[PDB]
C-alpha cells in the first residue's frame, strides 16, 4: 500500500467517490456470486464424484 | 486461590493471609488503590464529593487508566503495581463521618 | 431380556460434513422397500415425484406410479373407483387403518418408515445393525410365538421375521442380493426419506464455510481498525506543581 | 450472503412444490357428449370441457376479424376445430358462468 | 409494615395506618371473593344465600 | 431365513457379512468374551430351574465383535 | 454532518440512544450477549411467522403440517430449523447475559434486573409453548409432565389444570391455544424488552472492573456496533454451523414420531434448556415440593440483588467469590447432565446433592463469601 | 436520555493522545505480544476457573460408570442350585 | 405533516388487515371476495402475475392463501400498536388542534380530570353501539352468504367486499 | 343440542339411539355399526 501501488488507484478510481463506492460493492457482488457459486459448487462434485444423481443421470433417459 | 507461602498453610496469623489475598484481588496489578474499587452508592458518592481537589483528581486518573489496562486486558508493570504496604485508606476518614452523620439522622427519625 | 446394547458407527458414504448421498444406493434402497418393505411397512410422508431427480427419472417414476392402483375420489354417482396412480400419489398404504394392521401381524404395529431413521437413537446405523442384528436367542430365555430375538431392539423380544435374507430380491443394476448388501441400500433409501435435504445441506453447508471463513477475519480487520485509535491511546497526568 | 437469505424467504411463499405436482390434470373425453360441459378443478379454478359440433364451427369464421377490441382469428386458438377445453372463469375478474 | 426501622416514631406510623390497611384488606377478601363466588364465603351472606 | 441363498446357482453366491464375523471371530476381545459365554451356558442349562439367562454375555460378545465387524464391513460392499 | 441538522423534534433522537450514548470503553466481549439476544429475538420473528404460513394447529393435520413444510415448501426446511436450532441459541445467549450480571454485579440495577428476570419467564415460557406445536411424541408427553406439575396446588391446582388444558388431557383444545399463545407472546417480549433497556439507559453499562466508568465513556456508534455487527456472525456462524451440519443434535430424536397419548415414550424429558429445572423438581420426592423448588431456583434471581454483601461490585477483585460462581456454574451444568438422565441410583444421589448445592452456594455461600473478604481488605 | 457528554463528570488535567486509523496497523504485533498475554490471562484464572469443572467430569466419569455397574447382573445365582 | 401522514400508514394498515380476516371464515364471500380484489393486481404490467402468484401461493386462492393471511392477520395488528405509539410521538410535540383552528396555548387545561372522564362517556357510547349490533343484530351488516361453505366452483349471486 | 332446548335428557337419547350410525374401528380393523348416542350429529343423507 505504497507510492505506485494497485490500491492507490483503486482508491482514487472507485472509493474517492462514496457514489462509485457502492458501484464496486453491486457489481462487485454480481461478479463475485456468479464465480463463488461454479467455485464452491465444483468443490463439491469432487468431493462427491459418481454419487449425485448428475453424476448417475447419464445411465438413463436413452444415454445408455 | 493459589498455594499459601509459607508451605502451603491453612490458616496462619491474619497479616500473611491479608497479604497473600491482596495479591489475589489483583487490584493492584492495575494501579489502583483499595478505596478507587468501591462500590458507590448514595453515601460513598457524597463521601466522594468531600474530597479534596488534590486528592479527587489523582483519584480519576487512577480509574481512567485503569479502564484502558482493562480495555487492553493488560496490567502495569511488576514495578508499577500498588504496594500492599504502601496502600492507603484516603476514603475511609471521609466514609466515617457520612457513617456518622447518617446514623445520627436515622436516629433522630427513630427516638 | 430388557437390555440395551449399543449399534456399531458402521462407516457410510454420507457420514462426513460435506459427504453427500449415493444416489446409486438410493435407486437400489427403494426396490427393497417397493418389495420388501412395502408388504407390511407404510411410508405416508413420501410421494412418487419424490423419487424424480434423487433416484429414478421422471419417465420411470411415472412407470412405477402407474403400476399400483389407488382411489380416486368419488365418481359423478357418488361412489369409489380403483386408478392407476400418478406422480403426485403417496406411497401405497399396506392397511387402511392401524387396527388392521395389529390384526395382520402378532398385535405388533409396523411404525412408519418416513422418519424411521431420525426417529430411532443411533440413526440408520441402528437400523442397519438391527435388520443383521438377527441370531439365536441364548439358553435361558424363551420367546413367546410371533416374537424374535434381536439384541438391537430394545427389550430383545421384536415382532419382526427376518425380513432380508440373501437374494430375497434381485437388483436393477446386477449387485449381488446378499444379506448385508441389501440392509446397506434400504438403510441409504430410508435416510433419504427421512432427510431428503440431505444433499442440499450439506451444499449450502461447504458454501457457508467459504463465504464465512472469508467475510470472518475481514469483519475482525473492520473492528480492530475502527478500535486502533483506542488500543493505541496514551494518557499522561500532569497536575499543578 | 443477505440476497440468498432474502430470497430463500421469499420463496417459500411461492411454490410449494406439493402445490406444483397438481399442476397438470388428466380427464376423459368420452364421458360428456356434444354440447354439454362438465366442471371439475384445475389449478384452483373450475374448467369445462366442451366439444363443438358441425353446425357451430363454421359460425365461429362469420365474426369479423376486426369486430373485438384483440384481433384474433378462430383456426389458430386450437390445434383441431374438433374439440375444446376452456377454463370456467370470467377473464375479467375470475367468475363462472352460467 | 408501611414504615422504616424499629422506633416509637415508625410504630406510631404503622399503628395510624392500621384501620386503613385493617379495612384494606376487605377488598383484597371480598373483591376477590366476589370476583369468583367463593362459595364458602358466599354461603353465610344471608341475602345472597 | 436370514443368511440361506436360492443356491443351486454357480456357488451358491456368498455374503461378505459372514466372512468378517469370523474377523473378529480371532480378536482377542471376542474369544475371552465367548469363554464367558460357554461359562453361563454351561451354568444355566446344569440347573433345572433358575431365573437367570445369558443375555449379558451374549450382548458383551455381540458388542465387541460387531463393533470391530464394521470397522471392515462397507469395504465389501457396493 | 452537513447542516446545522435542524428539526430534531421526531424519533431520531430516541436513536441517539444507538450513535451518540456513552458507553465504557473496557466493555468485554460477554456484552454482545445483550444485541444478540436481541438478533435471536427477531430471527424467531422472522422464522416463525413464515413458518405460521404453513402451520396449521389442529392434532389431525398438525404434525402432517410439519412435515409439508419441509418436504414440499421450497427452502422450507431451513427454516424450520433455523427456528429449532435457534432457540437454543436463544437460550444459549439468555444464560451469559444471566451469567454476567452475576459476575460483574449488574443485578444492583434493580430496576433493570427485575424486569430481566419477567423477560426471561416469558421466554421460558414462550419455547415451552413451541415446543407442543409440532405434537410428536415429545411435544404431546412433555407437555403432559409439565403442565400436569400444577396439579399440586391446593384449592386451584385441579380446577386451573383443566382451564390451562381447556379439557380433561392435552388435545386438540390445548393445542390450538398454544399456537396463538406462541404467536402472540414474542410480540411482548419486545415491549418488555425496550422497557428493559429504558431502565438501563438511566444508568448507563457496567465496566468488568465494577467502578464507575462516567470518566471513560466513548460514542456507542462507531466502536460497539462493528464490536457487535462481528459479534453478530459468530452467532450466525454457530447457529449456521448446528442447521447445516447438526440438526438433530439437541433435539431428541422421539420427536419425530407422531403424538400417541395411548404410547409412553421409553425417556419423557423436556428441552435441554429445562433440564437442569427438571433435576431440581426431580430431588424432592413430594410433589407439592417439586414444584415449589421448580419455581423457585427461577424466581431466585430477584433474591439475588438483596443477598449482596461485598464492598465491591464485580467479581473481578473477588478471588473468594470467583471460586464459587464457577462452582455455581458446574452444579448448574452437573443439573444439565443429570437431568437428561433417567431416574436411578446413581442420579438419585448427585440430583439431590447438585440441588441442594445449588441453593446453599447462592443463599449461604455466596453473602458468606463477601463478608469474609470485607475483613481481609479491613472494610 | 438525560444523559449524554458534557456533564458526566469532570475530568481535571488529563492528557490523552491517540492516532488516525489509517496511520497504525490494524493487527500491530499480533502473535508477538498477544499470544504471551493469553498465556498470562489463563493463568491468573486457571485456578478459579478450572477446578469446578474439573470435579464435574470426575462425576462424569464416575457417576456414568455406576450406572452401567447397575444393569450389569451380578453373580447372585446361589440358594438355587441344581 | 409528520402526524397526517403516519395516519394514513395506519388506515392503509387496518383495511389490509380488515381484508385478510375476513378471508378467515372461507366462506363463500370470503373466498369470492379475495378472489375479485386479488386478481386486481394481475393489472400490473410485467409483474401482475409474478405477484399475484406469490401472494396467492399458487395458480388460485386455497388453503396455501388461507393460512399465510390467518398468520398474516395475527402480525399485523401488533405492528398497528407500534405505529400508532409513533403516530401520537409526532402529535404531542406540536399539541392538538381546536374547532376553531387557531394556537390554543393561551387556554390549555389538563388532560386527566377532563378528558380522561369524556372519554370514558365516549367510550361507553361505543360499546352501547357496538353491543347494540352484537346482541340485536349481528348479522345486519355482514352479508348472508357467507354463511355457506365457500366453493370455488359455485358463485354467489351478487359479489362485493364488506 | 336438543337438550335442554326442545327435548328431554332422555327423550334425546331415545332419538339419538333410534338411528344406527356407523363410527369407531374394530379390533379387527373394520367399520360396525352401532345406535348413536347424544354426541353423535344428525345423520348424513348421503356420503357425498
Ligand atoms: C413380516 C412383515 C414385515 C416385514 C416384511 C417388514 N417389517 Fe418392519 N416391522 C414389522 C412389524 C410387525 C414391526 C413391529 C415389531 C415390534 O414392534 O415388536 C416392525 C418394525 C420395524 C422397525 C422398528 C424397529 C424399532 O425398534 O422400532 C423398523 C426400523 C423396521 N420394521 C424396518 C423394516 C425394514 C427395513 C424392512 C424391510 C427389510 C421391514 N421392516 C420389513 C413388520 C414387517
Ligand atoms: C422468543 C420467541 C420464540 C421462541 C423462543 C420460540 C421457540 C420455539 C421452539 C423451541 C419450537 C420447537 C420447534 C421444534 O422443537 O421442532 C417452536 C416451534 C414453532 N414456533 Fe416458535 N418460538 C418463538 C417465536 C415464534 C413466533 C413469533 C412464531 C409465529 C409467528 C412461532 C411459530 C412457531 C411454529 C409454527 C412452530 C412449529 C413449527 C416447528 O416447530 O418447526 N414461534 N418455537
Ligand atoms: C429476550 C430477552 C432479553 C433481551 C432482548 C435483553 C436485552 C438487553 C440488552 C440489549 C441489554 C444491554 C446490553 C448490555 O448491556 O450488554 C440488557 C441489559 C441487561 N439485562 Fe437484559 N435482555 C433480555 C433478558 C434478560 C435476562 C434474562 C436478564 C437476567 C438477569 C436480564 C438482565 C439484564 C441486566 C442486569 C442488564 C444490565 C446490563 C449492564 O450491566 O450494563 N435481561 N438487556
Ligand atoms: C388504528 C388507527 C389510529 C389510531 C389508534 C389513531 C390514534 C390517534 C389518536 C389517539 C390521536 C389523538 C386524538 C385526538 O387528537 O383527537 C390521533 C391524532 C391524529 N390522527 Fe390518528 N389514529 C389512527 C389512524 C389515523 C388515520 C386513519 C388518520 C387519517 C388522516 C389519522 C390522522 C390523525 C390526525 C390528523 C390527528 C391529529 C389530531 C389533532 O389534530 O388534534 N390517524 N390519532
Amino acid at each position: 500500500m505504497v507510492a505506485p501501488t494497485l490500491t492507490a488507484r483503486l482508491y482514487s478510481l472507485l472509493f474517492r467517490r462514496t457514489s462509485t463506492f457502492a458501484l464496486t460493492i453491486v457489481v462487485g457482488a454480481l461478479f463475485f456470486e456468479r464465480a463463488f457459486d461454479q467455485g464452491a459448487d465444483a468443490i463439491y462434485e469432487h468431493i462427491n464424484e459418481g454419487k449425485l444423481w448428475k453424476h448417475i443421470k447419464h445411465k438413463y433417459e436413452n444415454k445408455e | 486461590m493459589a498455594g499459601r507461602p509459607a508451605v502451603s498453610a491453612s490458616s496462619r496469623w491474619l497479616e500473611g493471609i491479608r497479604k497473600w489475598y491482596y495479591n489475589a484481588a489483583g487490584f493492584n496489578k492495575l494501579g489502583l488503590m483499595r478505596d478507587d474499587t468501591i462500590h458507590e452508592n448514595d453515601d460513598v458518592k457524597e463521601a466522594i464529593r468531600r474530597l479534596p481537589e488534590n486528592l479527587y483528581d489523582d483519584r480519576v486518573f487512577r480509574i481512567k487508566r485503569a479502564l484502558d489496562l482493562s480495555m487492553r486486558q493488560q496490567i502495569l508493570p511488576k514495578e508499577q503495581w500498588t504496594k500492599y504496604e504502601e496502600d492507603k485508606s484516603y476514603l475511609e476518614p471521609y466514609l466515617k463521618e457520612v457513617i456518622r452523620e447518617r446514623k445520627e439522622r436515622e436516629e433522630w427519625a427513630k427516638k | 431380556s430388557d437390555l440395551e446394547l449399543h449399534p456399531p458407527s458402521y462407516p457410510w458414504s454420507h457420514r462426513g460434513l460435506l459427504s453427500s448421498l449415493d444416489h446409486t444406493s438410493i435407486r437400489r434402497g427403494f426396490q427393497v422397500y417397493k418389495q420388501v418393505c412395502s408388504s407390511c411397512h407404510s411410508m405416508d410422508y413420501v410421494a412418487y415425484r419424490h423419487l424424480v431427480g434423487v433416484c429414478y427419472t421422471e419417465d420411470e417414476a411415472k412407470a412405477l406410479a402407474e403400476e399400483v392402483e389407488v382411489q380416486d375420489g368419488p365418481n359423478e354417482d357418488g361412489e369409489m373407483f380403483m386408478r392407476p396412480g400418478k406422480l403426485s400419489d403417496y406411497f401405497p398404504k399396506p392397511y387402511p387403518n392401524p387396527e388392521a394392521a395389529r390384526a395382520a401381524n402378532n398385535g405388533a404395529l409396523p411404525p412408519d418408515l418416513s422418519y424411521i431413521v431420525r426417529a430411532r437413537h443411533g440413526g440408520e446405523d441402528y437400523v442397519f445393525s438391527l435388520l443383521t442384528g438377527y441370531c439365536e436367542p441364548p439358553t435361558g430365555v424363551s420367546l413367546r410365538e410371533g416374537l424374535y430375538f434381536n439384541p438391537y431392539f430394545p427389550g430383545q423380544a421384536i415382532g419382526m421375521a427376518p425380513p432380508i435374507y440373501n437374494e430375497v430380491l434381485e437388483f436393477d443394476d446386477g449387485t449381488p442380493a446378499t444379506m448385508s448388501q441389501v440392509a446397506k441400500d434400504v438403510c441409504t433409501f430410508l435416510r433419504w426419506a427421512a432427510e431428503p435435504e440431505h444433499d442440499h445441506r450439506k451444499r449450502m453447508g461447504l458454501k457457508m464455510l467459504l463465504m464465512m471463513g472469508l467475510l470472518l477475519p475481514l469483519v475482525y480487520a473492520m473492528k480492530r481498525h475502527k478500535w486502533s485509535v483506542l488500543k493505541s491511546r496514551k494518557l499522561a497526568y500532569r497536575p499543578p506543581k | 450472503a443477505a440476497k440468498n437469505v432474502v430470497s430463500q424467504f421469499v420463496s417459500s411463499m411461492s411454490a410449494s412444490a406439493d402445490v406444483l405436482a397438481m399442476s397438470k390434470i388428466e380427464i376423459k373425453l368420452s364421458d360428456i357428449p356434444e354440447g354439454k360441459n362438465m366442471a371439475f378443478k384445475w389449478r384452483g379454478k373450475p374448467l369445462f370441457v366442451r366439444h363443438r359440433t358441425k353446425k357451430e364451427i363454421d359460425q365461429e369464421a362469420a365474426v369479423e376479424v376486426s369486430q373485438l377490441r384483440d384481433p384474433q382469428h378462430d383456426l389458430e386458438r386450437v390445434k383441431k376445430p374438433e374439440w375444446v377445453i376452456l377454463i370456467g372463469v370470467c377473464t375479467h375478474l375470475g367468475c363462472v358462468p352460467i | 409494615m408501611l414504615t422504616r426501622f424499629l422506633g416509637p416514631r415508625y410504630r406510631q406510623l404503622a399503628r395510624n395506618w392500621v384501620p386503613t390497611a385493617s379495612l384494606w384488606g376487605a377488598v383484597g377478601a371480598v373483591g376477590l371473593v366476589w370476583a369468583t363466588d367463593w362459595r364458602l364465603i358466599l354461603d353465610w351472606v344471608p341475602y345472597i344465600n | 431365513g436370514d443368511p440361506k441363498e436360492e443356491e443351486e446357482e454357480e456357488e451358491e453366491l456368498v455374503d461378505p457379512l459372514t466372512t468378517v464375523r469370523e474377523q473378529c471371530e480371532q480378536l482377542e476381545k471376542c474369544v475371552k468374551a465367548r469363554e464367558r459365554l460357554e461359562l453361563c451356558d454351561e451354568r444355566v442349562s446344569s440347573r433345572s430351574q433358575t431365573e437367570e439367562d445369558c443375555t449379558e454375555e451374549l450382548l458383551d460378545f455381540l458388542h465387541a465383535r460387531d463393533h470391530c465387524v464394521a470397522h471392515k464391513l462397507f469395504n465389501s460392499l457396493k | 454532518m452537513t447542516n446545522i441538522r435542524k428539526s430534531h423534534p421526531l424519533m431520531k433522537i430516541v436513536n441517539n440512544a444507538f450513535i451518540d450514548l456513552p458507553a465504557p470503553s473496557n466493555i468485554s466481549s460477554w456484552w454482545n450477549f445483550g444485541s444478540l439476544l436481541g438478533i435471536c429475538l427477531i430471527l424467531q420473528i422472522l422464522t416463525g411467522l413464515f413458518l405460521a404460513m404453513h402451520y396449521t394447529s389442529d392434532t389431525t393435520t398438525a404434525f402432517s403440517s410439519v412435515t409439508h413444510i419441509c418436504r414440499d415448501v421450497n427452502y422450507g426446511w431451513i427454516i424450520r430449523y433455523m427456528h429449532a436450532n435457534g432457540a437454543s441459541m436463544f437460550f444459549i445467549c439468555l444464560y451469559m447475559h444471566v451469567g454476567r450480571g452475576l459476575y460483574y454485579g449488574s443485578y444492583t440495577f434493580l430496576e433493570t434486573w427485575n424486569i430481566g428476570v419477567i423477560l426471561l419467564l416469558t421466554v421460558m415460557a414462550t419455547a415451552f409453548m413451541g415446543y407442543v406445536l409440532p405434537w410428536g411424541q415429545m411435544s404431546f408427553w412433555g407437555a403432559t409432565v409439565i403442565t400436569n406439575l400444577l396439579s399440586a396446588i391446593p384449592y386451584i391446582g385441579t380446577n386451573l389444570v383443566e382451564w390451562i388444558w381447556g379439557g380433561f388431557s392435552v388435545d386438540k383444545a390445548t393445542l390450538t391455544r398454544f399456537f396463538a399463545f406462541h404467536f402472540i407472546l414474542p410480540f411482548i417480549i419486545m415491549a418488555i424488552a425496550m422497557v428493559h433497556l429504558l431502565f438501563l439507559h438511566e444508568t448507563g453499562s457496567n465496566n468488568p472492573t465494577g467502578i464507575s466508568s462516567d470518566v471513560d465513556k466513548i460514542p456507542f456508534h462507531p466502536y460497539y456496533t462493528i464490536k457487535d455487527i462481528l459479534g453478530a456472525l459468530l452467532l450466525i456462524l454457530a447457529l449456521m454451523l448446528l442447521v447445516l451440519f447438526a440438526p438433530d443434535l439437541l433435539g431428541d430424536p422421539d420427536n419425530y414420531t407422531p403424538a400417541n397419548p395411548l404410547n409412553t415414550p421409553p425417556h419423557i424429558k423436556p428441552e435441554w434448556y429445562f433440564l437442569f429445572a427438571y433435576a431440581i423438581l426431580r430431588s424432592i420426592p413430594n410433589k407439592l415440593g417439586g414444584v415449589l423448588a421448580l419455581a423457585f431456583s427461577i424466581l431466585i434471581l430477584a433474591l439475588i440483588p438483596l443477598l449482596h454483601t461485598s464492598k465491591q461490585r464485580s467479581m473481578m477483585f473477588r478471588p473468594l467469590s470467583q471460586c464459587l460462581f464457577w462452582a455455581l456454574v458446574a452444579d448448574l451444568l452437573t443439573l444439565t447432565w443429570i437431568g437428561g438422565q433417567p431416574v436411578e441410583h446413581p442420579y438419585i444421589t448427585i440430583g439431590q446433592l447438585a440441588s441442594v448445592l445449588y441453593f446453599l452456594l447462592i443463599l449461604v455461600l455466596m453473602p458468606t463469601a463477601g463478608t469474609i473478604e470485607n475483613k481481609l481488605l479491613k472494610w | 436520555m438525560g444523559r449524554q457528554f458534557g456533564h458526566l463528570t469532570r475530568v481535571r488535567h488529563v492528557i490523552t493522545y491517540s492516532l488516525s486509523p489509517f496511520e497504525q496497523r490494524a493487527f500491530p504485533h499480533y502473535f508477538s505480544k498477544g499470544i504471551p498475554n493469553v498465556l498470562r490471562r489463563t493463568r491468573a484464572c486457571i485456578l478459579r476457573v478450572a477446578p469446578p469443572f474439573v470435579a464435574f467430569y470426575l462425576v462424569y466419569t464416575w457417576g456414568t460408570q455406576e450406572f452401567e455397574k447397575s444393569k450389569r447382573k451380578n453373580p447372585a445365582a446361589y440358594e438355587n442350585d441344581r
